């Protein structure tokens, strides 16, 4: 009722304090797809459920590289994660070329938290409606950043954003006792993160080709798995 | 659907526009007459006190060039800066091409003008209407109106501003294609006596000109209307 | 070389100008059509010289267009003269010599301007540019009169040019004619 | 508002006759039915073949039409004359035949001066080509006829090579010989 | 706007071309200024260019230049004298003239003097081309500038009478008409101007 | 100093920077201008993997991409020879050369600099090749460091 | 708890509870008004087809711009509002030619479907952080059939949301209802490109507002050899009658 | 083109003549003669003639010489650094005083208040000297337009323009 | 087309071509942007006096007078302009001498198009 | 959903368009018919007031260039200067490019602008649908196209804009036999005037008639009555 005279724009708050214009992005998140995120100090991994419009269409591409050794998987609006990532790997490229240095994942995720936090007081704009995993490892070690639209940028062992993503939380919670000490084993870091997604479905089981994987770490850059290549985990 | 200018009303008719059009129905009555050897203009002074200027404060009739004069009815600090373009217009033509503007280019372009401030939302539409009449070699005398709208029309005999309808009756019932100027006045005259909501038409209340004859045009002094009010018998 | 002729005659204006000379060539320019009754020969520097004569015929064009009526020739020669000084005064003037020739059909004259590469016009009799000039003007200051029709000026150019081919060292290449009169522009055969 | 802040937080020979036009080189395909011949340097004929077949594309895709030789001709003209004095090195044969004008042949000087015309020559040699061509052309005749004409010619020009063919519905063949 | 360059190029092109440029006027050879006891006096050999009723300005060098610049000034200091609702001062019109001069860096060749009485004293300065400045209670400017200013400095003495100021400035003139504007504190500035048929026709109106 | 290159059945030697994709390119003249249109070209084949789905370039590519890059200052143009070495498309070895005015061509083999005048026919007067005797004939035609491109991908190594 | 206006609907900055983007949501509703547009891939080819929908019997049927070509190997059917539909495609030629002269190689279709949805997200930030260029999302979809050497022949649907999918076969506009439920029906890997053209022409009459004929519809296909070439109205006469003396009986 | 233009003052009238294309334009009761290259003078009176006309409708008045001048001075000042080629003088007879009124200017718009005469553009010098050897002061109008033209012809074809305050007459030599 | 419009910029036409503009005065390339040049400088003055709110509230104040006052048919200037800038009480050139197509590109509607960016 | 031009309906409409389409009905009639090789425009043009200055105005149909003509319905203040927007347009395509404009080539320019002041809700879009007909340069194949404030353009045999268009248009789609359309140039200019006295009450005075032939030949017919008498005869 009374919400609905204050929530116009992203530029009023209500008589209680709350910005709804922005609780509205970041329940946006709510509408995409499970991703998962599980942090090792060998190795960190994301598991993502692609969806696809009908049968007859290529399922979305839920995880994007931005560089060899940094990775990130987003739900939320298509049109927010373009631009996001876009920003993201442009960042990244000119890191690299720029200053002949990679990245720092800690430094990324700020960076990238300082434009979102802009478009959440300007007329005229709106919040992203998008929250995405940073995954990366760098000279720091390994990370996971989850990136909220609210500009809340936060270092998890684990965690899972989109519908339903309470169980996969859950499931994380329970079992990071566990999946922080697996250290090495990208095999079994990657079937732990399988199982966590799988909590999160309630139709539509876990395929070759809805599933998606990536993986980063000392040894390994970021690499991504799918089609026949994730046939083993499910 | 009339707050703005921009915004056309589900019937399809800009109300911002027709407002303006109703504007001018409250300003002094200007009427014009084309004659056979020349034009005349004539205006009902619309604010009038004995303490007023009645020389020297020419209200509605303007020089826009030697060969073309205006009879503006409705605001008239928007008639100053119209009729200021229009001199800086006309002079342009003259410095470009040598010649004298025909009078139609520059109604073309003062319709424009006012046009193109119907079009635009942080610009309202003039309030203001010409009686144009002047002199070329492509038509000889020839006369036109133009609204708010922007639109425009040559006219043989016309009245504008505040009952026009009266004038424009009296007008078609007594106009004839081949009088003389000396004819015109008294026509113009009696029309104006018959229109006017005052009881006397004085020679005060009265503005007058005339483009006659290489063409002379005579803006008239207070006393030359004063004596041919009563030459013509009101 | 580049030579434009003009001669304002008691009925026409017979203006003429040099074939383009260039290598192996064979087939007008130096002249365009700014309206049925006037028309602009033009000489000078390459490029620059077309390029303005393409802008005047495309703005004489827009005016005739927008009003349905005819621009008079002296209207169109002060616009050309406005249009030049405005271009030269950005940049270093380039060398070009124009001739607007045309009917203006309302006084019913013929009337003939010469706009000089610095834009100054002046209203003519006669003109030419280039070393048609000295030779020329030895010639037109006796033979020509106002009063001479259309065929006796077609003469005097004649003349003039059969002066011209002998002057120039060169085997001249002759000149094309147009003329303008009250029933428009039109081209000579014999030249 | 923010966004104020953060700026402020730091030989060839072409020809026209009854049967289209014969192009001789000791040449350019600006389209299947366009054939430029630039001569200049290496560094602009490469760049401004693939500038002006990129406009003619547009134009092509835009108008689903056929691009008029004339049309093409005023374009490069156009852009080479905004660089006229910069130093490009241009001397431009554009040749093409529609059924809107037939077969035309345009010539673009360095200096953007854009030439119609029923013969041209650029090169060391074209005064021979020339002097043996316009002894025997003309427009009546016959396509083996003009392919015999443009060869001897141009056997000339190289004693004092690729013939093109370009028709309605496009150049035809390499034309080797 | 303003000062237009719209034929820079066109006039080269002229004067390389032999067509003689016509050649702008100048003021004349030498300026003094001479402060004293109770005002300062400016003289000059051209005008004494006002820019406000008791600040005058002696300028050398092209005479357009100084007569624009200076009165143009002179209207800036008459507005902001109105603004301020107060009487402007030297000082506030040798840095307009600075800030001017050099905007355009010395191709306005205006060499000027500017010397007033303002709520704060009188005043002496000189102003060079391209905003170059300094300040003396003589000052002397021009080609006949070396002769004048050795007078000055052989006779110049504080406390010197209005009599004497004039005396010395015109004499100073006289070594290098002469008009000379002489300015006390808290009296009108007082301008001294050279102190020292085959046919016929009718047409309109 | 002086670059030389080298295209042989199926790999290339050029006589330098890896961009990726087994691309090769060195640019000899004012360094400045070299080291600044090296920059440029990796940007632009890191922001061609990015637009474009991160799809390997070509030889042929890279080279129009580095004569757009060079002709861009045509009327001020970088005083640096550039040339690249790789493969083509059909598998072929290749090498592309440019002028600072941005010319086009394919080579089998070309030196730029000071020395190619002399190289050039020091290589001519006694040179298919396998892989090891490309590397015995630059040596006998020449510290310096030398860049080996094959299918299988770019090996970097050096010598005298 | 009291009945009241809800202001979400408008503006395309407003996002309402649950993050649901309306006015990209009515842009998408805008596309139903349109013709009917089809598209099937094939492993030789790929064919899409149009509705006309004529509004008038006057109306010249023969010059209606449904299909349009961006390159020699690649073309694009549209639906919905054909003035946003110019400018989408002007981009989309824009961007082919200049990659051809950039690169010297035929635009990748995935490439070219990237930079048309980054435009349509231009309501927006831009994907390369432009700023927005429009007020409104484009009220046009167009699906982008090409073939590439790598990838060879592919179909795509561009919304406006600035979003694609690669589709084995797509149905756009008015009836896409109908249309998609008979191809997911129909679609199979081995459908050949003669019967992919029949299967065009019987999903465009099962679904059209009238009769099936040659001057209301109109076919275009994708080859490596051929490209992309509309088919003559004679040509698709004989796949119209082809159809009918086959599917019946 | 540059043609000499000399001006010259009586009692209660001025006249102004040049060599003889036209180069004494009139803007009202104000004469504007300017001797220099021909596009420039030609501008300089298309110019003039726009800022006066304009200046006659807003005021309703005409350009009394005075104005004329400060206003020429500060348009020629305009073009500092890309001046115009000529010299111009003006001559007229205020409406209200009748005093006659003579200037000079440089190209870029110093104003050379003469009070005798003025002469400007090539052979300046001669034409002064000649002048000043034959002007005298106070001359009636005939005797002025004799005066002029003599010394016009020690220096054919010429235009004199005899202005008084209320009629203008206009001679070709 | 990447190509000029001749006509409709006018200015003489296709004449002068864009290289042969590259000769100027040399204070042409000084005092064709002084004003920004110099408001530009104080505003970064004022940005490490008074720190990056004072430049941001300045010009922020500036582009809201800008954006909002719109009057095709004169370029006398905003007098709210004048305040903001201090210029209420001050003479330059550029406001003595303001500085003419008949046919093209003049009316009130090219000027309506350049103000919304249409 | 209908105060601005960036707002979809519920239903896909951008309801403010349509309004300026409906402001397009309150225009006068204005007719084109592609005969097989001439084009005709009719206009139905005010019945003037016995004052106006009949000499100089009105004249409906207006020419872009010396081939191409441009007839309107709806404001005829925006019309006015959508028109002058196509010839200079025509001009400067006929100058940068050596060919003049294609008839489509105009109509799409023209669909153009008008599309562009669609973009942004600052501007009034032009609410007038122009009927753009000629013959393309050195071709002979008849084109007439129609433009409309929504920036959409099409290719009509006949077509008919402003008041009463569905009373001439139902007349059109029953009496124009695309098959074999009108030859000869009176045949052409009959069914125009028919078209038009089926809305147009008063006689051939209302009726505004121009004909464009291929070769850049345009003319303004002033004998209507003619033509007026043989269709109300038969009648």
């Amino acid at each position: 009722m009374f919400r609905n005279n204050y929530d116009g724009d992203t530029v009023t708050f209500s008589p209680t304090g709350r910005l709804f214009q922005v609780e509205y992005a970041l329940e946006a998140i709510k509408q995409g797809s499970v991703t998962v995120g599980l942090r090792s100090n060998t190795h960190a991994v994301l598991v993502a459920l692609k969806r696809n419009a009908d049968e007859l269409s290529s399922y979305q591409k839920k995880i994007i590289k931005c560089d060899e050794h940094m990775g990130l998987s987003l739900a939320g609006l298509a049109p927010d994660a373009r631009v996001l990532s876009n920003y993201l790997r442009q960042q990244c490229n000119y890191s690299s070329l720029v200053f002949n240095r990679k990245l720092a994942v800690e430094r990324a995720g700020h960076l990238l938290c300082d434009k979102a936090q802009k478009n959440t007081q300007s007329y005229g704009g709106r919040p992203y409606g998008v929250g995405l995993l940073i995954i990366g490892y760098d000279k720091s070690g390994a990370h996971l950043l989850e990136f909220q639209p609210s500009g809340n940028v936060t270092e998890l062992y684990g965690t899972a954003i989109g519908a339903r993503s309470q169980g996969a939380k859950t499931y994380l919670e329970r079992t990071l006792d566990t999946f922080i000490k697996i250290d090495g084993n990208p095999d079994e870091l990657i079937k732990a993160g399988v199982e966590a997604i799988s909590q999160s479905l309630r139709d539509e089981s876990l395929t070759v080709d809805n599933l998606s994987i990536a993986i980063v770490g000392k040894d390994t850059p970021f690499t991504i798995y799918d089609g026949e290549a994730v046939a083993k985990y499910i | 659907y009339d707050s703005r200018t921009t915004i056309f009303s589900p019937e399809g008719r800009l109300y911002q526009v027709e407002y303006a059009l109703e504007s001018i129905s409250h300003a002094g009555t200007a009427i014009g007459i084309m004659a056979s050897d020349g034009i005349v203009l004539a205006a009902e002074r619309k604010v009038t006190s004995t303490l007023l200027e009645q020389d020297t404060s020419t209200e509605k009739l303007y020089k826009l060039n030697d060969k073309i004069a205006v009879a503006v009815a409705g605001l008239t600090a928007d008639a100053e800066i119209l009729i200021n373009t229009a001199r800086i217009h006309a002079q342009n033509y003259l410095k470009t091409y040598n010649e004298d503007i025909p009078v139609e280019i520059l109604v073309r372009r003062l319709s424009d003008i006012k046009q193109g401030y119907t079009q635009h939302g942080g610009l309202r539409p003039f309030g203001v209407s010409f009686i144009y009449a002047g002199y070329d070699d492509r038509y000889g005398y020839q006369l036109y109106t133009s609204n708010p709208s922007g639109n425009y029309t040559g006219w043989k005999a016309i009245s504008v501003g505040a009952n026009t309808s009266a004038a424009q009756t009296l007008l078609q019932m007594d106009y004839k294609d081949d009088m003389k100027v000396d004819d015109a006045i008294e026509l113009a005259l009696k029309t104006l006596s018959k229109t006017t909501d005052s009881s006397a038409l004085t020679y005060d209340r009265l503005e007058f000109a005339t483009i006659r004859k290489e063409v002379y045009q005579k803006i008239f002094k207070p006393q030359e209307i004063k004596d041919i009010l009563v030459k013509t018998g009101i | 070389m580049d030579i434009i002729l003009g001669i304002r005659v008691q009925d026409s204006v017979i203006l003429a100008s040099s074939k383009a000379v260039t290598r192996g060539i064979s087939v007008d320019d130096k002249t365009r059509q700014l309206s049925p009754h006037t028309l602009m020969s033009f000489a000078g520097e390459a490029g620059d010289t077309v390029q303005f004569a393409e802008y005047i015929q495309a703005n004489i064009q827009l005016y005739s267009i927008r009003e349905d009526y005819e621009l008079s020739p002296q209207a169109v020669s002060s616009f050309v003269r406005q249009e030049l000084a405005k271009s030269i005064r950005s940049r270093r003037p380039y060398q070009v010599n124009v001739l607007i020739g045309g009917y203006d059909k309302k006084k019913n004259k013929p009337e003939l301007y010469q706009i000089d590469y610095l834009g100054t016009k002046v209203e003519l009799p006669y003109g030419a540019h280039g070393y048609s000039g000295f030779y020329t003007f030895s010639l037109l200051d006796h033979h020509y009169r106002p009063d001479m029709t259309t065929e006796e000026g077609l003469d005097l150019l004649k003349l003039c040019v059969q002066e011209l081919e002998k002057r120039m060292p060169m085997d001249f290449k002759g000149v094309i004619v147009k003329i303008v009169d009250k029933d428009g522009i039109r081209q000579v055969d014999d030249f | 508002m923010q966004a104020i802040a953060d700026s402020f937080s730091v030989t060839t020979l072409a020809f026209r006759f009854q049967g289209g036009i014969i192009v001789a080189v000791d040449v350019i395909e600006i389209n299947p039915f366009l054939l430029g011949t630039m001569a200049g340097g290496a560094a602009d004929c490469q760049f401004w073949e693939t500038w002006l077949g990129s406009q003619c594309r547009l134009h092509e895709l835009r108008e689903k039409e056929r691009i008029s030789v004339a049309a093409a001709s005023k374009i490069l003209s156009n852009l080479v004359y905004q660089y006229k004095g910069a130093g490009l090195s241009m001397g431009t044969m554009i040749c093409g035949y529609t059924r809107k004008e037939g077969p035309t042949i345009y010539y673009v000087d360095s200096d953007g001066t854009r030439l119609k015309g029923d013969i041209f020559c650029v090169g060391s040699g074209q005064t021979f080509a020339y002097g043996v061509l316009d002894s025997n052309y003309k427009w009546d005749l016959s396509v083996e006829d003009a392919l015999y004409l443009g060869k001897r010619s141009i056997l000339a020009a190289a004693h004092r090579v690729n013939l093109y063919h370009v028709t309605e519905d496009g150049w035809i063949y390499h034309g080797n010989h | 706007a303003g000062l237009s360059f719209d034929n820079y190029q066109r006039n080269n092109f002229l004067a390389e071309n032999s067509h003689t440029q016509p050649k702008a006027t100048s003021t004349g050879t030498t300026i003094v200024g001479v402060k004293f006891n109770n005002g300062v006096v400016i003289a000059a050999d051209a005008k004494l260019h006002r820019i406000s009723p008791k600040i005058w300005c002696a300028g050398a060098g092209t005479a357009a230049d100084t007569e624009a610049v200076t009165q143009l000034i002179g209207s800036n200091i008459e507005l902001h004298s109105l603004y301020t609702s107060r009487e402007p001062r030297v000082v506030s019109a040798l840095q307009m003239l600075k800030q001017h001069l050099f905007k355009y860096q010395g191709h306005i060749g205006a060499y000027l003097i500017v010397a007033g009485v303002d709520p704060t004293g009188s005043h002496l300065f000189s102003i060079h081309a391209h905003g170059s400045t300094d300040v003396g209670y003589y000052l002397s400017l021009g080609s006949g500038s070396l002769a004048a200013m050795a007078v000055l400095e052989s006779h110049w003495k504080q406390d010197l009478t209005k009599e004497e100021a004039i005396k010395l400035a015109s004499d100073a003139i006289q070594a290098g008409n002469v008009d000379v504007c002489v300015m006390e504190i808290g009296k009108d500035a007082e301008y001294l101007r050279n102190y020292l048929v085959l046919k016929e026709s009718i047409v309109n109106i | 100093g002086t670059i030389l290159g080298i295209a042989g059945e199926d790999f290339a030697v050029l006589a330098v920077f890896d961009c990726g994709d087994n691309i090769v390119m060195s640019a000899n003249g004012f360094a400045a201008d070299g080291d600044a249109l090296v920059k440029r070209f990796k940007n632009s084949v890191k922001w061609y993997h990015f637009d474009h789905n991160d799809k390997k370039l070509s030889i042929n590519s890279a080279a129009r991409n580095i004569q757009h890059l060079l002709y861009g200052k045509r009327f001020f143009p970088y005083y640096v020879h550039t040339i690249i070495a790789g493969l083509d498309e059909d598998g072929k070895g290749a090498v592309y050369s440019f002028d600072p005015v941005g010319s086009y061509e394919r080579e089998q083999c070309r030196a730029g600099g000071a020395a190619a005048s002399l190289i050039m026919p020091f290589l001519d007067n006694q040179v298919y090749l396998s892989v090891e005797e490309v590397i015995k004939l630059v040596r006998d035609s020449f510290g310096l460091e030398i860049l080996i491109v094959t299918k299988d991908g770019v090996r970097k190594e050096f010598y005298e | 708890m009291f009945l009241t206006r809800s202001e979400y609907d408008r503006g395309v900055s407003t996002f309402s509870p649950e993050g649901r983007l309306f006015q990209v949501e009515y842009s998408l509703e805008a596309i139903k008004l349109g013709s009917t547009a089809i598209g099937i891939a094939t492993k030789e080819g790929v064919v899409l087809g149009v509705e006309k929908r004529a509004t008038s019997p006057l109306l010249e049927s023969d010059s209606i711009e449904k299909i349009v070509e961006i390159d020699r190997h690649i073309g694009c059917a549209m639906s919905g509002l054909t003035a946003d539909a110019r400018s989408m495609i002007e981009h989309a030629r824009t961007a082919a030619v200049t990659h051809n002269l950039y690169y010297d190689e035929d635009i990748n279709v995935e490439s070219l479907t990237q930079s048309v949805c980054d435009l349509a997200l231009r309501f927006g930030e831009g994907a390369s952080g432009e700023e927005r260029l429009m007020s409104r999302p484009f009220g046009v979809a167009l699906l982008i059939a090409g073939h590439d050497a790598d990838d060879g022949y592919q179909l795509f649907h561009a919304e406006p949301s600035g979003t694609f999918y690669r589709y084995n076969a797509k149905a756009i506009g008015s009836g896409s209802e109908g249309a998609q439920a008979e191809l997911l029906n129909e679609w199979h890997s081995s459908l050949t490109l003669k019967e992919a053209e029949l299967l065009v022409l019987k999903i465009l009459k099962q679904v059209m507002e009238e009769k099936l004929d040659e001057n209301n519809a109109q076919l275009s296909c994708i080859t490596k050899q051929d490209g992309f070439k509309i088919y003559d109205n004679e040509k698709t006469a004989e796949l119209i009658k082809e159809l009918k003396e086959k599917e019946a009986a | 083109n540059g043609g000499i233009v000399v001006a010259m003052t009586g009692k209660d009238c001025v006249a102004i003549a040049c060599d003889l294309f036209e180069k004494i334009f009139h803007y009202g009761h104000v004469f504007l003669g300017i001797t220099g290259l021909a596009t420039d003078v030609t501008t300089l009176n298309e110019m003039f003639r726009y800022k006066t006309n304009l200046y006659k409708l807003k005021e309703e008045r005409a350009i009394e010489p005075e104005t004329f001048t400060q206003l020429v001075s500060s348009s020629l000042y305009e073009r500092r650094f890309g001046p115009y080629f000529v010299g111009p003088v003006v001559a007229g007879i205020n409406s209200k005083s009748g005093k006659p009124f003579i200037a000079g200017f440089d190209l870029i718009g110093c104003i050379d208040e003469a009070k005798d005469f003025i002469v400007s553009g090539t052979a300046s010098d001669q034409l002064f000297g000649m002048c000043e050897s034959l002007y005298e002061p106070n001359l009636e109008p005939e005797d002025l337009f004799e005066t002029i033209s003599q010394a016009l012809l020690n220096a054919w074809g010429a235009v004199v323009y005899i202005i008084k305050k209320d009629e203008v007459v206009k001679r070709y030599l | 087309p990447s190509l000029p419009d001749t006509l409709r910029q006018q200015e003489g036409g296709a004449v002068p071509l864009s290289t042969q503009l590259n000769d100027r005065h040399p204070l042409e390339s000084t005092l064709k942007n002084w004003e920004t040049t110099q408001r530009q400088r104080q505003m970064e003055q004022y940005r490490q006096i008074f720190g990056i709110a004072e430049p941001m509230k300045r010009t922020m104040e500036m582009e809201i007078v800008n954006r909002t006052d719109f009057n095709p048919l004169s370029t006398n200037g905003s007098i709210h302009r004048d305040i903001l800038l201090n210029k209420e009480c001050s003479i330059d050139w550029e406001d003595v001498y303001p500085g003419a197509s008949t046919m093209v590109g003049d009316d009130v509607h090219s000027k309506i198009e350049k103000q919304l960016g249409i | 959903y209908d105060r601005a031009l960036s707002i979809f309906s519920p239903d896909g409409h951008i309801f403010q368009v349509e309004y300026a389409l409906e402001a397009v009905k309150r225009g006068t009639c204005a007719v084109g018919v592609k005969g097989k090789n001439c084009v005709v425009l009719g206009c139905e043009r005010r019945s003037t007031l016995k004052l106006q200055d009949t000499r100089i105005t009105p004249s409906k149909v207006s020419k872009i260039d010396s081939h191409v003509v441009l007839s309107f319905s709806g404001l005829n203040a925006d019309s006015r200067i959508l028109i002058e927007k196509a010839r200079v347009e025509a001009q400067s395509h006929r100058l940068t490019l050596e060919d003049p404009v294609t008839v489509e080539y105009l109509t799409r320019y023209v669909a153009g602008v008008q599309q562009r002041y669609t973009q942004s809700g600052g501007v009034r879009p032009f609410g007038v649908s122009t009927l753009i007909a000629g013959f393309d340069p050195r071709d002979d194949e008849p084109k007439l196209y129609q433009t409309e404030p929504s920036g959409i353009y099409s290719s009509w045999s006949a077509q008919t804009i402003g008041r009463n268009s569905k009373t001439v248009r139902e007349f059109l789609e029953k009496n124009y036999d695309r098959k074999e359309p009108p030859a000869t140039v009176e045949e052409c200019v009959k069914l125009t005037v028919r078209s038009l006295l089926e809305v147009v009450q008063t006689g051939a005075k209302n009726i505004e008639i121009t004909v464009v032939k291929p070769d850049s030949d345009i003319v303004a017919l002033s004998s209507e009555e003619i033509n007026q008498y043989v269709t109300q005869i038969e009648q």
